[PDB]
């Protein structure tokens, strides 16, 4: 059972019953058993949202459509006032039906279908793959927003620019260079800090 | 709860017991004085700390002392 | 067992079981065996880094590099110093955490997961004493290199040749007194 | 350079004045009234 | 049920009222009163708290540096530090209207900013800061230092890093390292910075981390230091025509003792300050080898204390057992530290206004006034804390068996004499100072100013003459040209010092008269009365005739009830409580005197103070009423200006002070009955009784009420005076 | 007088009683202790003295201000 | 003024007064002054390395003070 660094120790409440366990809880926010399930469901839905959002942002830059941070300013074939009213009206019923699913079963669902799987490949390994991909997509979305904050342009453009000069084009040579360098050094020292005390 | 203590200088005049407004003190038999009685505090959980017993004590110095301790619903005299 | 001060008995906390134990501890930093063994490992690795540093400085001077050993940091290189720091910190953190965890399982040095990292044998207590002594000499030599470059602005071999050419002169007295002429 | 952007006060002053104190007050209020097991 | 908060007190966690939260907040740092606390754990918690405090201090300093480098005008202030106001930070407030936006937009900035009054611009300019890059680098460095200190505090609580109780009691080692390293080595390093950076930067030569290894601080380069020819470092100093920051008129010396002030910046010479730090560094390092630690040589403080008893027995046992009662009591050490720090803070205020060390500091009147007032108020609060901790030591750590016959026990043996004499001195000073004031007021009211009593301060004027001032005409010591003391310093430091002290345009030994005499007696009255309250509370802390067993109730308790005539405010905490008011009154008198004398000095009319400081009506009209006209006009029906924030702060302080009077006058009982009626009202109201409280609402305790009232009183006092002082000094100049 | 009131309103008689004890000690040392034992003012008396001085000082302040202003300009 | 001569003479003089004059007084005061390292030396009078450092420090301070005063030319 690999941990979040070579030589970690579970904080007595992450024994491994949950999928994708690595003993990562320094703030100990999952000390409560009741909060662990809710936080897990929140992590799963945040991961699903980030997965769909990252795939959508990556697809818009390939075709040539407007950037993800400027797509809202574009004029569509509707009114923004009516869009917000419809969005909160549909999501009220959708989120209400999803919340009642978690109280009866404990996982996500769509509308009145708690185990929503028309094809049927709901396996234990598939649940962990969803969590891993969701975590990766959450970091990817944070990276997309951060790259657009300092460099702008776009994710695909950022990757293309990094290949031109990898030794000179990175987060360390950008406007947030020293902060991230100090943070990387502090993070690299952190496992030794935890292992020195234990 | 507050801490109520009785000392050996008590003369058994029973003035502290009569002045207690929550029935905390009482009189027990004793042999160290002429009155053959001594004050006692067997119900300190109901003491509020008004210190009326100290005001009623005639010995110098006082034979009964009230030290304000932990506060609860009874010690704070709350009816709600 | 000869000690550092003649007629001085070695301390009780210092016994000849260690490699370079010469009974030298006027401050008493190794009272307990736990801190003593941790400091022994710290001395060995400090000496290893100093040995590599002195060897590198002497090799750079012998091979005729353009900047001196105190100017190699500011020299232009591919993948600038701003980008070299995180890569070095990440790889050093991994290597050092593996070295530290291997030190807890067994009280010896290593390399990632080879504890002890001893290929081709050739290990003996005498070799351990030689390693500790060479490390101490290298540490003193590195500090000498730093102070020599500070007060004389000359590289190690250059300063040694300057001292050999004129012994009664070009020493600490001349360099400490003729400081404006050097700059 | 360490110079913050021009929009930095318009984001940090409302944050430190309303978002952070609300979160801190809510978390502290929940912690004060939590009952021991 | 039992609540989690507070985790350190099980009795408070079982309290079902709102008093639990308040007491948990006010008893968080009283580690000695926590549940299951030992001595070793106590020292470890204090160690961690010390590291956290250092982290906060360094982060605050880095924040000030960062804001000055970002939203300030340091790059423009160094060019013209006489006609450019320093900028503290920018203002971003959505409540500001348009006139407030253009009103606060000043100092050359592009938006609303705050004009700094802390004097960090002059300090940073004197030590060598010139560009915003330097302040940015210093801010990042201090932030890293703060993070390191915070990590050290967290690390010293984990296992294998917690120091033992024996390590915390090594007084000899700690004192040796603090005198030699924390004091001597730090001063030596500061001398290195002044000699290497500050002095060359003041002469127009940039010396930074990129070129300090190739730039010589002196043209002779360490040769005179090793050969003993130290006088070579004092040759060719800065002339009288030297322009700060440029090479015009600059010299080559690095260690001088010219004395006096710089002719342009009106501040102490940088070479003199460097030489000062070098001398004190050598002295402190030498003093750091006095105690015996691990090499046989040195002293043992217990031996020195035990071998210091007079033979006639005038001091009884002398200082026997004083080493144990100090080393084993943290309140004794805290009281000694606070007493010394408070006195040093007062010393800093006096020396900083009289001998300005930073360039262009004397011209900044607002900075001088704010700095003096700030340090004097801090010193007063620290002094009150020193005496409060002395009382806490008497109650919690004093042992009469261990301190038998020594000076400590003898103090309590004759405490009545000390309290009575303090009372007599305070009574005499108050009666006479008030009588002379009322007499002068009646003489000024009846139209006979020549009939008021004006006692000339001949003793202080005699001291001023001894320092070199020839205005009074005593002509002795430094005032006489034929004295040995005068002739022995004419070649080292007396010329500059005499030229500076005989100048009436600075604050170096200002001219004094009868008004100064009277206000000095008022200051003496304040000091003696505050000392009387604090000393009486510390000596009567263990008991008195009214409460023979006061030590059995702790340092802070409400009272002993209405019996035995009444025992309100009988604890030592209440003595400190009453002494805070006297401290505020004393600091108010000293700051009022300082501000009025300096205002009349800066305005060019010292005769106004000399003729109006002898009666209280002059103080109320010519100083309080006259100088508050611009303050109260910050915002009026015709508009507002940049001074409206001080007017709002003035009214703010008045409101807080008055709010404090409520907790100070009305007591618990009335509020508890009112709260009970409110409880009934909430319980009998529909649509609202569905929402219930978790803690039972109760009135604030007697001790809590006193603390809350004093906090409001002090906050209102400080804010009101700060707003008035800054607004009057900035508007007038 | 008004400021004088703040001494009685913000303090308690226990402190004053102990201070009186020290003053009585100084009197007993010089044999000048009065037969009538000096006691601090009672809690009720302290409140009464404080409110009396507060009212007198404030009302007299307003009286002086009003009369001087209205006589000089009216 | 020769710095070497002054420094050497001051150091030798302080070491001589510390080894032949004030050694007994210092030893009597150090013993009555009541983890450690015993700096045993072969010196017949017990003058160890710590005493050498202390007396040499005093001699160096005195010598440099004398050199400084003489350098001031007064
Ligand atoms: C692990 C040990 C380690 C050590 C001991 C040093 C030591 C040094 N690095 Mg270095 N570095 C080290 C690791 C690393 N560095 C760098 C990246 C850099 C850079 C980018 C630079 C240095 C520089 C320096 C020098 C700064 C000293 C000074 O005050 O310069 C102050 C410099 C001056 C006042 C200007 C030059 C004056 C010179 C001509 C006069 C003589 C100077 C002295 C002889 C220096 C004596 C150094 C001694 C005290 C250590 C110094 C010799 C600096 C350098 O080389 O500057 C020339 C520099 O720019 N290092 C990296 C990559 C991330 C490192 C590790 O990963
Ligand atoms: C103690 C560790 C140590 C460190 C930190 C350095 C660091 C450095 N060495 Mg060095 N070196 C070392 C040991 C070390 N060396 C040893 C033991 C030797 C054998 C004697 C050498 C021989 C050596 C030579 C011949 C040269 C350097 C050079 C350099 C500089 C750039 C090389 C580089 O990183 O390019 C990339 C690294 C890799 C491709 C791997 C750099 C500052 C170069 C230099 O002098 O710069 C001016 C160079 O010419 N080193
Ligand atoms: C104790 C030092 C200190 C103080 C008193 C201030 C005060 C202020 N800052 Mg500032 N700041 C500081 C340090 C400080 N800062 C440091 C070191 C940095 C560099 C990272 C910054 C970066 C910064 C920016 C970018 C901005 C401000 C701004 C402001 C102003 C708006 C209020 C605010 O808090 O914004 C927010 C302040 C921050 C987000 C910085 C906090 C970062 C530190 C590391 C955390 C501190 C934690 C704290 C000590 C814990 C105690 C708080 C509480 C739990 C009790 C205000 C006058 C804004 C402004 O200029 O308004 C016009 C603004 O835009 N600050
Ligand atoms: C220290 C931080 C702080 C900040 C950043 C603000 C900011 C603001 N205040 Mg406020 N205020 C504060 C403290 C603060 N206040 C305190 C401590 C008090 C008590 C003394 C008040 C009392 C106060 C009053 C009485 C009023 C304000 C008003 C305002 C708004 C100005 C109206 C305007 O001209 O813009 C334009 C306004 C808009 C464009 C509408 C924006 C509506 C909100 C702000 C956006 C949506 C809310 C957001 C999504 C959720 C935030 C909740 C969050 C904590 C989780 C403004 C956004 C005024 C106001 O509320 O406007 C009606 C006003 O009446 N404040
Ligand atoms: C040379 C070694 C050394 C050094 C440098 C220090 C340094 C320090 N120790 Mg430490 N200590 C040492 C050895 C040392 N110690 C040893 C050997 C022991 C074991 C016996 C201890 C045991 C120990 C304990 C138990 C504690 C400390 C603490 C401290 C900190 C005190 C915090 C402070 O007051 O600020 C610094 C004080 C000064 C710089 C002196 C100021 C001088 C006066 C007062 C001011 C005048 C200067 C000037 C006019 C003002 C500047 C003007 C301008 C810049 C504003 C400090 C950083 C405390 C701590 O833990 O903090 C985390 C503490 O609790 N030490
Ligand atoms: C090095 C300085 C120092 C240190 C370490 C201590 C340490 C300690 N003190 Mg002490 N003290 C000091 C200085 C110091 N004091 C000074 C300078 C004073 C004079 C003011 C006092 C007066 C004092 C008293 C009377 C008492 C202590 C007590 C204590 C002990 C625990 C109480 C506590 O801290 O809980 C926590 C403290 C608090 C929660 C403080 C409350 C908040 C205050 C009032 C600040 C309010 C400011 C306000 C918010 C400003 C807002 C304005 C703005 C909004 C406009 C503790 C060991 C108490 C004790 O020993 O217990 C028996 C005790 O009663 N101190
Ligand atoms: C303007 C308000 C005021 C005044 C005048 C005083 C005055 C005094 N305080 Mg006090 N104090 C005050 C506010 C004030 N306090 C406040 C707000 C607090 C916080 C609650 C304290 C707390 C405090 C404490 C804790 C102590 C004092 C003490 C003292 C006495 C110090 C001795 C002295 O100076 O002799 C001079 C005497 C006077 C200034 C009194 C005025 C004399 C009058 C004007 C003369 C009589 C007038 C005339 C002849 C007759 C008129 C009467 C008329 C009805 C006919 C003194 C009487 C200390 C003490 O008792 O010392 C022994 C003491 O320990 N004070
Ligand atoms: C200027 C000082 C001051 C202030 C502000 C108050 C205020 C108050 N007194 Mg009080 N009082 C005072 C002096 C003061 N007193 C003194 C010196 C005494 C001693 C004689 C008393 C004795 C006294 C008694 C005996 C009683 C009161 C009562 C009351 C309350 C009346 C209810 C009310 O007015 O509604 C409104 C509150 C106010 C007008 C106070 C100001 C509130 C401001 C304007 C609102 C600001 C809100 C703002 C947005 C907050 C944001 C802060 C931000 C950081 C989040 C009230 C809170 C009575 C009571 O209990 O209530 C029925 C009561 O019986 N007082
Ligand atoms: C209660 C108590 C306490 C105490 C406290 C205190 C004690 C306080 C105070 C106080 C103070 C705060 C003090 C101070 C002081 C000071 C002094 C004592 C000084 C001095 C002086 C001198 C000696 C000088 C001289 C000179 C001159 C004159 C000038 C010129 C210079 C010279 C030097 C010459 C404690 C805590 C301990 C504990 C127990 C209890
Ligand atoms: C600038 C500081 C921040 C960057 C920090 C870099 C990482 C530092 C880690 C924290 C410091 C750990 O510091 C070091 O830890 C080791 C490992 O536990 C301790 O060593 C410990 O384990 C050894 C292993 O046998 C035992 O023998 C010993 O008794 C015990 O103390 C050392 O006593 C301590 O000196
Ligand atoms: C000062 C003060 C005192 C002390 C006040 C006293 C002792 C009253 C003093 C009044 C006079 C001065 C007492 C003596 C009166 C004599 C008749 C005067 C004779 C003198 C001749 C010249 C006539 C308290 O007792 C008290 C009690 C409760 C709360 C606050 C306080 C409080 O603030
Ligand atoms: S009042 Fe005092 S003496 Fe009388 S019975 Fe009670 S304790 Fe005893
Ligand atoms: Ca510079």
């Amino acid at each position: 059972r690999p941990m979040w660094y070579p030589g970690a120790t579970a904080p007595a409440h992450l024994d491994g019953s949950m999928l994708g366990d690595y003993g990562f809880d320094p703030l100990r926010l999952g000390v409560n058993k009741d909060n662990l399930k809710w936080f897990r469901e929140a992590e799963l839905t945040n991961g699903r949202w980030a997965m769909a959002a990252v795939v959508g942002i990556l697809f818009t830059d390939a075709v040539g459509l407007p950037k993800f941070w400027t797509a809202g300013a574009e004029k569509y074939a509707l009114d923004n006032q009516t869009l917000a009213l419809i969005e909160v009206a549909v999501f009220a019923v959708l989120e209400g039906k999803r919340y009642e699913i978690y109280k009866k079963t404990g996982e996500t669902g769509f509308l009145s279908f708690a185990p929503f799987d028309p094809m049927g490949m709901k396996s234990e390994e598939m649940k962990l793959k969803e969590l891993k991909n969701g975590r990766l997509a959450m970091l990817a979305f944070l990276g997309f927003c951060s790259q657009a904050a300092v460099y702008g342009k776009g994710p695909i453009e950022t990757l293309q620019l990094h290949l031109a000069d990898p030794g000179h084009n990175n987060i360390y040579t950008s406007s947030v260079g020293p902060e991230t360098a100090v943070t990387v050094a502090v993070l690299c020292v952190l496992p030794m800090i935890i292992e020195a005390t234990k | 709860a507050h801490i109520v203590k009785i000392y050996d200088t008590c003369i058994g005049c029973t003035q502290c017991v009569r002045a207690c407004p929550l029935d905390v003190l009482e009189m027990v038999p004793w042999d160290g004085c002429k009155a053959s009685q001594m004050a006692s505090a067997p119900r300190t959980e109901d003491c509020v700390g008004c210190k009326r017993c100290e005001t009623a004590c005639p010995t110098d110095f006082l034979s009964v002392r009230v030290y304000l301790g932990s506060e609860s619903t009874r010690s704070m005299g709350l009816s709600y | 067992r000869p000690t550092w001060l003649p007629g001085l008995n070695p301390p009780a906390h210092l016994k000849g079981a260690l490699a370079g134990d010469n009974g030298f501890d006027p401050l008493g930093l190794g009272q307990d065996e736990g801190r003593l063994k941790w400091y022994a490992e710290a001395e060995k690795t400090n000496g290893r880094w100093a040995m590599m540093a002195v060897a590198g400085i002497l090799g750079q001077e012998l091979l005729g590099v353009t900047p001196a050993w105190w100017e190699a940091g500011a020299k232009e290189y591919d993948i600038p110093a701003q980008a070299l720091t995180p890569i070095e910190f990440i790889v050093m953190g991994f290597l050092e955490i593996k070295r530290y965890q291997g030190f807890k399982q067994t009280g010896t040095s290593g390399f990632i997961n080879s504890f002890p990292f001893d290929p081709a044998g050739m290990n003996s207590p005498s070799m351990a004493t030689k390693e500790v002594k060479n490390g101490r000499l290298a540490m003193v030599a590195f500090i000498g290199f730093c102070v020599q470059a500070l007060a004389t602005r000359t590289q190690p071999i250059e300063g040694l040749t300057a001292h050999l050419a004129d012994p009664f002169g070009k020493n600490i007295t001349y360099y400490l007194t003729h400081l404006p002429e050097t700059l | 350079p360490f110079v913050p952007p021009s929009w930095a006060p318009s984001v940090f002053v409302p944050l430190t004045g309303l978002v952070l104190p609300a979160i801190a007050m809510a978390t502290l209020f929940v912690y004060i009234e939590k009952e021991a097991p | 049920a039992t609540k989690l908060f507070p985790k350190f007190s099980q009795g408070l966690a079982q309290d079902p009222t709102t008093r639990r939260i308040w007491y948990g907040l006010a008893m968080a740092h009283d580690f000695e009163s926590h549940d299951g606390m030992t001595e070793e754990n106590l020292y470890q918690k204090i160690f961690a708290s010390h590291f956290g405090q250092l982290s906060i201090i360094f982060l605050w300093t880095s924040g000030n540096l960062f804001h000055v480098a970002w939203q300030g005008n340091f790059e423009q202030w160094v060019t013209d530090p006489v006609h450019i106001r320093p900028i503290a930070h920018a203002i971003w407030d959505p409540h500001f209207g348009q006139p407030a936006v253009e009103a606060f937009t000043r100092g050359g900035a592009s938006g609303p900013v705050n004009i700094s009054t802390s004097g960090v611009y002059q300090w940073w300019y004197t030590i060598g800061m010139r560009t915003n890059q330097d302040l940015y680098v210093g801010s990042v460095f201090l932030a890293l230092v703060s993070a390191i200190f915070l990590f050290a505090g967290w690390l010293h609580l984990q296992p294998n890093f917690q120091p033992s109780l024996s390590w915390f009691k090594d007084a000899e080692s700690r004192l040796n390292h603090h005198l030699s390293g924390l004091f001597g080595v730090s001063s030596l390093a500061w001398t290195g910075h002044l000699v290497h950076v500050a002095i060359p930067e003041s002469r127009g030569q940039h010396v930074g981390w990129d070129n300090f290894l190739s730039v010589l601080p002196h043209p002779q380069g360490l040769t005179p230091f090793f050969t003993g020819n130290w006088a070579a470092y004092a040759q060719s100093p800065d002339t009288a025509s030297h322009v700060f920051g440029t090479a015009q008129g600059s010299g080559q010396a690095i260690l001088t003792f010219l004395g006096g002030f710089h002719p342009q910046t009106q501040s102490l010479w940088l070479t003199d300050m460097a030489h000062h730090h070098l001398a004190i560094a050598v002295i402190f390092i030498v003093a750091g080898h006095m105690y015996r630690t691990n090499f046989g040589i040195g002293h043992r403080m217990q031996a020195i204390l035990e071998a210091h008893t007079p033979p006639s027995g005038s001091l009884g046992a002398g200082h026997k057992g004083l080493f144990d009662t100090v080393n084993n009591s943290l309140h004794f050490q805290l009281g000694l530290a606070l007493a010394s720090v408070g006195t040093i803070t007062s010393l800093v205020a006096q020396h900083m206004y009289s001998l300005p060390p930073y360039a262009f500091q004397a011209i900044d009147f607002t900075t001088q006034a704010a700095l003096y007032t700030h340090h004097q108020y801090i010193a007063g609060f620290i002094m009150c804390g020193a005496f409060a901790h002395g009382a806490i030591f008497f109650i919690r750590d004093y042992d009469p068996e261990q301190n038998k016959g020594n000076v400590l026990a003898r103090m309590l043996d004759h405490k009545e004499a000390l309290i009575s004499h303090l009372s007599w001195v305070s009574l005499f000073l108050g009666f006479h100072t008030l009588g002379l004031y009322v007499h002068n007021d009646v003489m000024q009211a009846f139209g006979t100013p020549e009939k008021q009593i004006l006692i000339e301060p001949v003793f202080a004027q005699w001291i001023q003459a001894a320092h070199g001032k020839a205005l009074y005409g005593f002509d002795f010591l430094l005032s006489s040209k034929t004295s040995a003391a005068f002739a022995n310093g004419q070649s080292l430091w007396l010329p500059g010092w005499l030229d500076a002290i005989n100048n009436n345009q600075n604050s170096l030994f200002l001219t004094i008269g009868p008004g100064d005499f009277l206000v000095h007696h008022a200051i003496a009255l304040g000091l003696h009365t505050t000392t009387l309250i604090l000393v009486k509370g510390a000596l009567d802390a263990r008991g008195s005739k009214l409460m023979p067993d006061k030590k059995d109730f702790g340092y802070s308790f409400p009272c002993d009830g209405p019996g035995r005539g009444g025992t309100c405010d009988i604890s030592a905490y209440d003595a400190f409580y009453l002494a805070v008011f006297w401290m505020l009154n004393t600091i108010g008198w000293v700051t009022f005197y300082w501000h009025w004398k300096h205002l009349t000095l800066w305005q060019g009319n010292v005769a106004q103070f000399d003729e109006s400081s002898t009666y209280l009506m002059g103080w109320l009209r010519d100083y309080l009423w006259l100088n508050s006209s611009q303050l109260i006009n910050g915002y009026n029906p015709f508009g507002m200006n940049s001074l409206s924030v001080w007017a709002w702060t003035f009214l703010f302080g008045h409101l807080i002070y008055a709010t404090g009077f409520m907790f100070l006058i009305s007591w618990r009982g009335y509020w508890q009955e009112l709260i009970e009626t409110l409880v009934w009202a909430h319980e009998k109201t529909p649509l609202a009784n569905l929402v219930y409280w978790k803690d039972k609402p109760v009135a604030l305790s007697i001790v809590q009420a006193r603390l809350v009232g004093l906090a409001h009183f002090s906050v209102g006092y400080i804010f009101t005076y700060a707003a008035f002082l800054i607004a009057s000094t900035s508007g007038r100049f | 007088v008004w400021a004088f009131s703040l001494m009685f309103l913000f303090s308690g008689r226990g402190y004053w009683q102990e201070l009186i004890e020290s003053i009585v000690w100084a009197h007993n040392k010089l044999k000048v202790a009065p037969a009538i034992q000096p006691r601090a003012l009672s809690i009720t008396q302290g409140r009464a003295v404080g409110v009396a001085h507060y009212l007198l000082g404030g009302i007299a302040t307003t009286w002086s201000f009003f009369l001087a202003r209205i006589i000089s300009v009216g | 003024l020769d710095p070497q001569i002054v420094i050497s003479g001051s150091t030798a003089a302080f070491l001589a007064i510390g080894r032949f004059v004030f050694l007994g007084y210092q030893r009597r005061e150090a013993n009555f002054d009541s983890n450690s390292t015993i700096f045993a030396t072969n010196d017949p009078a017990g003058f160890n390395i710590i005493d050498v450092a202390g007396w040499g420090a005093l001699g160096h301070a005195v010598g440099f003070a004398v050199l400084a005063i003489n350098s001031l030319q007064g």
